[PDB]
């Protein structure tokens, strides 16, 4: 009978994929630098 | 020094419906569904009739899509090369150029809208008198209801010619004009309560009239990519353009493209019908063949024929070609003329008017030497 | 489950320099590690790229 003339609407409520919680970077030891050498000491014996 | 070649004037972009609608890009395939609002029908019973039913009516809201399917640009290739040491000024020799290109192109595209809409029929303007052609046009798009403001008129050169030409607007008695705009100058401005605008995009020998509600262009400019060295926003007849310059280094040659997103709609009624404009097409009765008998320059020469109806518009791509005396010279189906053999030939030249009938024949001859 | 000393695992990080060939943009970062953010239009497909690269 009647028809209408609709637009399909999208809307967003919040729903999002879900990500895994970043922990790990922060804990590991970081440096901002082609490579870095490091200088460890030396021990002797008596 | 101050020679600059000839080119046409802008009119068409400022006609027509420009951008009634915008967000193309929150829409599905770049559609947005226009709606039209809906009409229902009464009915009529009988008084005191035992029958006591009523049919019901219905609203149906019915809809059409306007879409963005074109994307108009101008892209120039100069090396290096070039550009130190023989453009002078980039925004004169080079900018400029290119936006009164894409303004020409859009110009083009409206003009195509016009023109390739479908016409049911086309009204015949006698040169003889042409007033009752118009009012013939103004009259078949009043049966169809449409709104008698907004409406334009926009007229080849050679309608303009013939209404210049007419006795009814030429002599000032038969017009009330005691100034004879037409004859001191070659204007006739008011016509059947329609301001005539001259144009040349459309066909030099037709005239259109439509309401503002007839035509649809949409129009986006690209938005520039933040990977781009160059990027504007060039203005063409009220159309904002993209201009975007990559110095590619695949030929060590920068590139430019000065480009915009286009998309035309012809607002046809819920039946599929095309009531909102109307065509007319000036009559045409003889032909001729400018320069007459002539002459070319070897046994071998070429000459491009020219032909022209008595209103005066070249025709010369209308017509069909036809050499009496293939053996000494022959014409190619677009009039250019090619001579084989010294001697005389005969070049007939036909073309069916615009009101159906026999074709008008114009024939004419050449002496190959 | 891993039990370590900070001085066990040693991650060294380098921003690389915007090519000539490019542009800049923003200064985008992950979680403490910066990050270099790239834009070269591609004129040849008509087509815009970007890159966050470390």
């Amino acid at each position: 009978a009647h028809i209408f003339v609709k637009p399909e609407l999208v809307a967003e409520i919040g729903v999002k994929q879900l990500q895994r919680e970043i922990v790990l970077p922060g804990l590991v030891w970081t440096n901002p630098l082609d490579t870095i050498t490091v200088r460890v000491p030396a021990i002797t014996t008596a | 020094i101050g020679v600059k070649q000839l080119q046409r004037e802008i009119v068409l972009p400022g006609l027509v419906w420009t951008n009634p609608l915008t967000d193309f890009g929150g829409s599905k395939n770049d559609t947005i569904t226009v709606r039209v609002p809906a009409i229902t029908t009464a009915n009529r019973r009988d008084l005191r009739d035992p029958d006591r039913t009523v049919i019901a009516s219905e609203l149906v809201e019915h809809s059409f899509g306007v879409t963005l399917d074109k994307h108009v640009y101008a892209a120039l290739k100069f090396t290096d090369e070039q550009r130190t040491l023989d453009i002078r000024d980039y925004t004169k020799q080079v900018l400029m150029p290119q936006v009164s290109a894409v303004a020409y192109e859009l110009e083009d595209y409206i003009a195509e809208l016009i023109e390739g809409a479908p016409y049911e029929e086309t009204i015949l303007i006698d040169p003889a008198d042409t007033v009752p052609a118009f009012i013939t046009a103004d009259q078949r798009m009043g049966e169809a209801n449409v709104p008698t403001d907004s409406r334009r008129l926009v007229v080849g050169s050679a309608v303009a010619a013939a209404l210049a030409k007419d006795k009814q607007f030429r002599h000032a008695d038969w017009s009330g004009d005691q100034a004879n705009a037409a004859l001191r100058e070659a204007h006739v401005g008011r016509l059947a309560g329609m301001n005539v605008i001259r144009s040349n995009a459309i066909a030099p020998d037709k005239a259109y009239l439509w309401h503002r509600t007839a035509f649809i262009l949409a129009y986006r400019t690209p938005v520039v990519p933040e990977g781009a060295k160059a990027g504007a926003s060039f203005s063409a007849n009220g159309v904002a353009l993209r201009w975007l310059a990559d110095y590619d280094y695949s030929q060590l040659g920068d590139r430019t493209l000065l480009d915009v997103f286009t998309g035309r709609k012809v607002v046809t009624e819920v039946d599929g019908s095309f009531v909102r404009a109307v065509e007319l097409q000036l009559q045409a009765s003889s032909i001729t063949i400018v320069g007459g008998a002539f002459a070319l320059a070897t046994t071998t020469g070429t000459k491009q024929l020219k032909v022209r109806d008595d209103n005066g518009t070249d025709v010369t791509a209308r017509c069909t070609f036809a050499s009496s005396a293939g053996t000494k010279a022959t014409v190619s189906a677009a009039g250019l003329v090619t001579g084989v053999a010294a001697g005389t030939a005969d070049i007939t030249a036909s073309y069916v008017p615009p009101q159906g009938g026999t074709a008008k024949t114009a024939t004419v001859t050449v002496t190959v030497p």
